[PDB]
């Protein structure tokens, strides 16, 4: 049988403002390199046929990005189905809108548009296919999860997840999240129905991969109020007397996988990504086929693409990449940040945990730490950044004018803090 | 064995050389489970058994299960299709969605206590309207039957103050209230010279897995006929057809139409079908476009039905304050259904199709609820507005469709 | 000497053979030449005499109350104890050696260290030892609730429903001393159980240990394990 | 017991023989002459490449069976001379298909002597010369001619009843040789998604199907069967698969066409394949 | 055509992802495949067309994974091979065509049997009552101590790799034929080397200079080797003998996902950390001693010969 897979390249979380406003959250660089093409490597990487990517709010940019790519190519081994809809806005409308297309034959991958892993999950699927041939279509969603420690910076407070499964069959007996929960409180009919054995675990990161049988979609198209996965299976564990559809659940502790969701997962994915946590999804390895992003890795992990023209002084230690073109001033110093292609750096800079895409430029005695500066950015001299400071598409940043630590600035008056200027002020 | 034949000018709703179905019959009590097995013990415990396949939609749909009750080597005269919803909201919110549904409620109580379940069925029944009051707790003591039957008594005044005159308090019981059901309940007035309407509740396939290329019966549909008589040959129209949405905008309705092979019932049924029973359908439609409960939801007309298939109804938003009868001991603001929110699922039961819809705009009396799929009963029926209050669909109110968003592919 | 220990006598020598002394053979079957055994007076405050004549080496007898609990009889050896605690009771028909609980009790250097064996819900850390969580199902008005410091710090708990409770206990000297100075307490197996498993939920702080067995099970006040006394006791006090 | 694999003890000069190695000397290769009763021959170290080669086992390979051209041959002094270097890949080929037929010929009659019991090799070497290089010498080809002769023999036996053997010799051959050699049995299994979503889509489903069914030759039924609702399956348990499997593809585009004809899609879910 | 396309691109990826298929002498013969595959099906009138299109296409097999330089150095002995075929026969279309073929054929007659012969040669290398030191895993070194203990008997110190212990296996197999196999970690190899008397070991890829690519944690030995005065073996086939200089070219190391020193469960201190893996380590020529190919053993200061027999120092850059 074959693999299916689809994709939904559209969160419909209202998380990424105002940076979703001008480019998808599924089209932004990691390492000059798309999310939609992350997912796609990852998904050539699992052994996946054909794939269905669903795209709403700007899909014609998201569609002219990924025709381009090497997935759209007739030698591509994984074929993919542009479809293209603005009437839906939810992934159980997704799914409704699959099972009344009829797409999928059995056992179905089920991804986000923004998820980066590298995990080969053919044990997985197998131990799917042979909980689904005994048990004769009793088990219908095997969700994934990776072993993580709660203390990590990848998963957040707003997306931390506990679960409660048993320990012999993995199946899934509880999931909650703890958004604003100092106390935890798991039901009681979990004991009374498995009395074997059942474990509470928090050490579990989400990754959305949770692959599937076709029986969700036809779930879905019966219950419509379940509006997204996560009260989807808090409505089918708490329905267990009417359609059980026990979901099982796999755990990875040597490869990775994980999403976005914020800035946070962002900054930790960028981090991972650049420190080779998702090897083999390497930006020097270039995996999607592209000139402008060949590059070559020296010791510290440090990424130098072509046509740098390095200064003199300028120190890079830890973790930075340089796209092709970037232009690099004297006495730098940059560490754990991305540069995108085609960049223009000052003199006496620093760079400190910073993500600089495509088009910037960068003046001389700027400071900029913990930063997110995106397309074809400008950056003027004498002037001293804090953390978590966005700018989005070309805002201008006056001289002598410092920004507080929360402080998003971009074109648009209401979504953002402010909108700037040659001068700052105003 | 019937002796029913295809020469028939005018029937009627009592008429003997049928013998199918007749009339239909409510179910709404405190049964918990319990009603499929008084309807077992009154009628049959496989004798419905036609086409099964796998449950989808257990609590959104209703099961008809035919009776031919018999009197005096015994004659049948009427039959009666008792109407079993799991959930007595669903079967309220079919109920009060129109004309010609649940014409006699059986009452289904407990002769064991005077807990909630009863109140909120005396609620759906007067919500719906013929009562039937049945208790169902046999074999106790004297004495306390007697005070069970005191308790009842009283709650029988309180629904004679609303509507509930029936008295009824194994097999000897069931048989009484079985003369008391064929003697009580009158025959209600159905309109057979109208066009068949065959509203789908549940399809099947009749196709088994390795069937000869030959030997293929495919689209072997399954509902309820609102209003006239569907016979064998006819070619049926299908109101929602298969809804595409290959255009990159509006999903356009193409409706299919398919000559009706047979008129197959759970017995041996005729080529004339009539109202007040599942009515099983077997045209010449395919197996994939007629899948395991696919096919729900779509009206299956025979003159070419005026109901177009509307994507956006405008109704009148007119909701309860508290639910229908609905109150536990703690009630701490249960009991409390909310304004109609922005982007808020309901499901709509036009009738007897029951879709789903977002609340898209509300303005003070007139809700605009853009439906999933496409809906085709009326311009201005009665549609009933639910909403899921803890893992069951319970109705919060009703309206008038004031208008419609219509669209007619081909 | 390191330990002292106490046999407990609540509402006794239903079967084979008494039910006292199979206690007493598992402490003199290993050391503890010191053997301090309490009498019951609920039922019937005559229990020592027939206590009194048996053929160990060391045996002290003690009379009791009629109406007192568990915690009431460590307040009561409060000032004739003067080293660690290791509890027992007369229906604890016990097969597995318990030198094991005892290296728990010393080598994580814990406070407290009991063993179950296969309506109390315990949950254990997944090495299987350090016990985080136990609750019956009768005195909580929820289901069960967790904080998020014990899932912080430990992020994965295994829970098990079927455990019983052999009554194999071994206390440290300042629980008892908080157990003199706090008097509330009646039930010390509904007391020392959950005041220090809440009280674990703090660094510096205190140890909780657990066995779980696969051998053999203990026995109830009841008749529904008194059938399963004598034929676990006609097959395994052989060997004993 | 063995015996050759053809009426003649040497081969010819320039034939192509299949040897495998069995010693390495520093004038050359020891091989055995596997159609030739493993009588000793030679590769000599110089006729190994056309390429200066440093040591005789960087391409030797004892063990390994390899096609070699006779050079020179003294039937005399028993000096069998072969080289590897003069042989090219079109003739290694011709001579791996020649040596499978000629050891499957071998394996035959080795077959047919066990059944008759005739322990003696002289005997066997008679049933040698009666069955199969009779053929070889009629038709003037070694290891074709018997192979071609069997395999019409396998069909049709009439080719058989002409060797004067035995009575129940020429039966035990052709037990064998219809054992053997005649394992016709191939089933072309195919998937095919045909349906229409239109008036009459069941009716033109079933015109469709018939119309494939029609087209199923003589001794290939193609059988066609529902494993699922949009999509079908179409069997044909036949021989001559690369036959068969062309039939089964003029009956799926028969089947396309029955269905386009009738406004209905027809998709191939899974091409003409052998089970 | 499309075949071509399909097989190159499926080859191209599957270097790129991981390591397929598992053995060398598979990726060197399914190279090979490839390129008579690309040879059969393409035309050329001239012999520089076809050495610049297999220039092109093996830009592209060492862009897909630069660590294995198997498919490169294989491309260049192919190349060498046209350059020669060019030579003797300039001094030819369709008779050069099948020289080219016979010439892959018996490079592929070559390729089935080096570990036969580095089994072979195995006996005049090891005594009996021997002290053997490996690291990593290779089937080379495997087949040399197994056929070594068909007739010796001696002991095997097979030390795990740290990273992943691709030892185990390797130790598991060898006790199977019963060479009394010691297992232990990385952090005691100078601390057996007191008691080693031969260290024998594989590699991945011999530099030109004499030097050598292999598992991390062999430059260590060789050292400690050097330090001891133990003769140091590797047992290599001819396809690994590669003319790519250290210090160079870059991406020398090939640097893997740290999740197999440090894994994820770590906690909040992985974000203020640096780790690193480097899989291969580089071991210059004057702590080897000896190498073993198919074609018998050879002194470090010889390989730039084996170079003058195998490749062209036109082809380097490729
Ligand atoms: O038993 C072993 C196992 O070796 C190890 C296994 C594991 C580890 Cl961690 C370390 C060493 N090695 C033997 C190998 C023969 C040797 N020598 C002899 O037995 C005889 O000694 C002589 C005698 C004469 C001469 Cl010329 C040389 C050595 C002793 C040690």
């Amino acid at each position: 049988p074959p693999l299916q897979a689809v994709l939904v390249a559209d969160s419909f979380d209202r998380r990424f403002f105002p940076i979703s406003k001008d480019q998808p959250r599924v089209l932004l660089p990691l390492a000059n390199v798309a999310l939609i093409d992350y997912t796609l490597e990852f998904l050539t990487a699992t052994g996946v046929q054909e794939t269905f990517v669903f795209c709403c709010w700007k899909a014609a940019q998201i569609k002219e990005h990924l025709l381009k790519s090497k997935w759209c190519r007739p030698t591509s081994l994984n074929v993919v189905r542009i479809i293209t809809s603005e009437l839906y806005r939810s992934l159980g409308d997704v799914l409704r809108d699959v099972d009344a297309k009829a797409l999928v034959r059995s056992d179905f991958l089920l991804v986000y548009g923004d998820v980066i892993s590298n995990i080969n999950i053919t044990r997985a699927l197998e131990e799917h296919r042979l909980r689904r041939k005994l048990e004769k279509n009793v088990s219908v969603m095997t969700m994934i999860f990776k072993e993580s420690s709660p203390s990590h910076p990848t998963r957040c407070h707003e997306d931390n997840v506990v679960v409660a499964v048993d320990s012999t069959t993995n199946r899934v007996l509880h999931f909650q999240k703890t958004q604003g929960l100092r106390r935890f409180a798991f039901p009681l009919s979990l004991f009374q129905g498995s009395s074997d054995g059942v474990e509470v675990r928090y050490d579990l990161l989400d990754c959305h991969i949770s692959i599937c049988s076709p029986q969700v979609a036809q779930l879905f198209t019966d219950n419509f109020d379940y509006q997204t996965r996560d009260d989807f299976v808090r409505g089918l564990l708490v329905n267990e007397e009417i359609l059980g559809n026990q979901i099982h659940m796999h755990v990875t502790a040597k490869e990775y996988g994980a999403r976005v969701s914020n800035l946070h997962m962002y900054s930790a994915v960028c981090a991972d990504v650049i420190r080779r946590w998702v090897y083999p999804l390497t930006p020097e390895a270039n995996f999607t086929d592209s000139t402008t992003q060949s590059c070559t890795h020296s010791r510290h992990n440090i990424y130098r693409g072509p046509e740098v023209s390095l200064g003199h002084g300028s120190i890079l230690e830890e973790n930075v990449l340089l796209g092709s073109g970037t232009v690099i001033g004297s006495n730098c110093f940059i560490t754990n940040s991305v540069i995108g292609p085609g960049c223009h750096i000052g003199d006496n800079v620093v760079l400190d945990q910073t993500y600089l895409w495509q088009g910037v430029r960068v003046a001389a005695g700027a400071q900029i730490h913990q930063s997110l500066l995106c397309d074809n950015a400008e950056v003027k001299e004498r002037v001293t950044l804090k953390p978590r400071s966005v700018l989005t598409s070309q805002v201008v940043v006056g001289p002598n004018i410092t920004l507080p630590e929360g402080s998003v600035i971009s074109l648009h008056p209401p979504d953002a803090e402010e909108d700037e200027d040659d001068g700052e002020f105003s | 064995l019937t002796t029913l034949d295809v020469t028939k000018l005018t029937p009627l709703s009592h008429e003997v050389i049928s013998r199918q179905a007749t009339i239909n019959i409510g179910t709404i009590g405190h049964v918990a489970h319990g009603k499929s097995t008084v309807v077992k013990a009154i009628s049959g415990v496989h004798t419905v058994r036609f086409k099964n396949e796998l449950e989808r939609n257990i609590t959104i749909k209703l099961g008809y299960a035919n009776a031919k009750i018999y009197k005096l080597n015994f004659k049948l005269v009427r039959h009666v299709s008792f109407v079993d919803c799991p959930g007595h909201d669903i079967l309220m919110a079919t109920m009060l969605n129109g004309a010609a549904v649940m014409d006699a409620a059986l009452l289904l109580i407990a002769g064991n206590e005077s807990c909630p379940q009863p109140q909120t069925s005396e609620h759906l029944a007067a919500i719906e309207i013929h009562i039937l009051i049945l208790q169902n707790k046999i074999d106790l003591v004297k004495e306390s039957q007697a005070k069970e039957q005191y308790e009842q008594i009283l709650a029988f005044v309180q629904g004679t103050v609303a509507e509930g005159a029936p008295i009824i308090p194994l097999k000897y019981n069931i048989e009484v209230v079985c003369e008391y059901i064929v003697k009580k309940i009158p025959v209600p007035p159905r309109d057979f010279t109208s066009e068949p309407r065959l509203i789908v509740i549940r399809s099947f396939d009749v196709n088994k897995p390795g069937c000869e290329v030959d030997d293929l019966k495919g689209g072997v549909a399954g509902g309820s006929i609102l209003k006239g008589v569907l016979k064998v040959g006819q070619e049926i129209e299908v109101r929602p057809g298969i809804v595409s949405k290959a255009s990159e905008g509006k999903l356009m309705c193409k409706p299919k139409f398919s000559k009706i092979v047979s008129l197959f019932a759970e017995h041996n049924d005729l080529q004339y079908a009539a109202p007040g029973g599942l009515i099983g359908v077997g045209t010449k439609i395919d197996p994939t476009l007629c899948r395991a409960d696919r096919m729900v939801g779509q009206v299956l007309g025979a003159v070419g039905a005026l109901p177009e298939i509307f994507t956006e109804l405008e109704i009148s938003y007119f909701l309860l304050r508290r639910l229908l009868g609905v109150r536990t001991e703690g009630d701490k603001k249960a009991a409390k259904v909310q304004k109609l929110s922005k982007n808020e699922v309901l499901m709509v039961n036009i009738g007897s199709l029951s879709t789903g819809g977002r609340v898209s705009a509300v303005k003070a009396d007139l809700g605009k609820i853009v439906l999933t799929n496409p809906v085709c009963t009326e311009v201005g029926e009665k549609i009933a507005l639910s909403r899921r209050v803890e893992k069951h669909w319970r109705l919060i109110g009703w309206g008038q469709i004031r208008r419609g968003v219509t669209i007619k592919p081909t | 000497m390191e330990f002292q220990a106490v046999v407990m006598a609540v509402g006794l020598p239903v079967g084979n053979k008494p039910l006292i002394w199979y206690p007493l053979n598992l402490l003199e079957r290993v050391g503890f030449e010191e053997v301090i055994v309490v009498t019951t007076r609920d039922v019937q405050k005559a229990l020592c005499a027939e206590f009194k004549m048996k053929m160990k080496p060391d045996i002290v007898c003690i009379p009791d109350d009629a109406d007192m609990g568990t915690a009431d009889s460590l307040r009561y050896i409060y000032p004739k104890l003067k080293t660690d605690v290791l509890v027992l009771s007369c229906d604890l028909i016990t097969d597995v050696a318990l030198h094991e609980v005892v290296d728990l009790f010393r080598a994580y250097d814990a406070s407290l260290a009991m063993l179950m064996r296969k309506r109390d819900f315990i949950g254990v850390d997944s090495t299987g030892k350090r016990l985080l969580f136990m609750a019956n199902e009768a005195d909580l008005d929820e289901e069960l609730v967790i904080k998020g410091s014990i899932l912080q710090k430990h992020p994965r708990i295994r829970f098990h429903t079927g455990l019983v409770d052999a009554h194999l206990y071994c206390l440290k000297k300042y629980i008892v001393d908080f157990l003199m100075e706090n008097g509330s307490i009646t039930s010390i197996r509904s007391e020392l159980i959950p005041y220090l498993v809440r009280k674990q939920f703090s660094l510096k702080s205190l140890d909780i240990y657990s066995f779980i067995k696969e051998a053999n099970t203990l026995n109830l006040a009841p008749y529904d394990a008194c059938w399963n006394a004598c034929r676990g006791d006609r097959w395994e006090d052989l060997s004993r | 017991l063995s015996c050759r694999f053809y009426q003649h003890k040497f081969p010819e000069v320039e034939d192509v023989v299949m040897v495998n190695v069995r010693s390495i000397a520093e004038m050359g290769a020891y091989v055995s002459l596997l159609e030739y009763n493993n009588i000793e021959g030679m590769i000599l170290l110089s006729e190994l490449s056309r390429r200066r080669i440093r040591s005789i086992n960087k391409l030797i390979r004892i063990g390994r069976n390899e096609c070699v051209v006779v050079i020179r041959v003294d039937k005399e002094k028993g000096y069998i001379d072969l080289s590897k270097r003069r042989v090219s890949p079109e003739e290694a080929i011709k001579c791996e298909d020649k040596f499978t037929k000629s050891k499957t010929v071998y394996s035959i009659l080795r077959h047919v002597a066990e059944v008759l019991e005739y322990t003696k090799d002289e005997q066997l070497e008679s049933l040698f010369q009666r069955t199969a290089w009779v053929f070889d010498d009629k038709y003037k080809r070694p290891g074709y001619g018997a192979y071609d002769a069997f395999k019409h023999a396998v069909s049709d036996p009439s080719i058989l009843d002409s060797l004067d053997l035995n009575e129940d010799e020429r039966e035990v051959l052709i037990n064998n040789i219809n054992r053997r050699l005649t394992p016709q049995a191939v089933k072309i299994r195919a998937d095919i998604e045909v349906a229409c979503y239109g008036y009459e889509g069941i009716d033109a489903v079933k015109e469709a199907l018939r119309a494939g069914l029609n087209c199923s030759t003589e001794n290939m039924p193609i059988k066609i069967n529902l494993i699922a609702p949009p999509r079908y399956v179409m069997t044909t348990t036949t021989l001559e698969r690369t036959e068969g499997l062309s039939v089964l593809s003029q009956a799926m585009a028969v089947i396309k066409e029955k269905i386009e004809e009738k406004r209905g899609v027809f998709n191939v879910q899974m091409e003409p394949k052998v089970v | 055509g499309s075949e071509l396309s399909e097989r190159i691109e499926s080859f191209v990826e599957t270097l790129k992802r991981g390591g397929g298929p598992r053995s060398s002498e598979e990726m060197a013969r399914e190279t090979l495949g490839l390129l008579r595959q690309i040879i059969t099906d393409h035309r050329w009138s001239n012999a520089g067309e076809l050495m610049e299109l297999i220039r092109r296409e093996g830009r592209r097999m060492t862009a897909a994974q630069p660590s294995e330089t198997t498919v490169g150095n294989m491309v260049r002995r192919v190349l060498k091979i046209i350059r020669e075929e060019y030579g003797r026969l300039h001094g030819h279309y369709a008779q050069l065509q099948s020289n080219i073929i016979e010439a892959i054929n018996e490079l592929l007659v070559e390729l089935e049997g080096t570990m036969e012969n580095i089994a072979a040669q195995a006996l005049e290398h090891i005594h009996s009552n021997e002290v053997i030191m490996t690291i990593g895993f290779s089937r080379t070194v495997e087949a040399f101590l197994k056929e070594a203990a068909r007739k010796r008997k001696f002991h095997v110190i097979v030390a795990e790799c740290a990273p992943f212990c691709q030892g185990h296996e390797m130790a598991v197999n060898l006790s199977k034929a019963g060479i009394e196999t010691t297992v232990m970690t990385d952090a005691a190899i100078f601390a057996v080397m007191s008691r080693v008397n031969k260290v024998i070991i594989g590699t991945k890829t011999i530099l030109a200079n004499g030097a050598l690519r292999a598992v991390t944690g062999t430059h260590t030995l060789a050292l400690a080797a050097k330090h001891h005065s133990t003769p140091l073996i590797v047992c290599a086939p001819m396809f690994k003998l590669s003319p790519q200089f250290p210090n160079e070219e870059d991406s020398f190391h090939k640097f893997v996902a740290p999740e197999e020193v440090l894994p994820f469960t770590e906690g909040d201190i992985l974000e203020k950390v640096s780790v690193h893996c480097p899989v291969f380590d580089y071991v210059p020529p004057e702590l080897i001693t000896l190498f073993i190919s198919n074609i018998g053993g050879n002194a470090p200061s010889y390989i730039y010969r084996l170079m003058s027999e195998l490749y062209h120092p036109d082809d380097h850059v490729l």
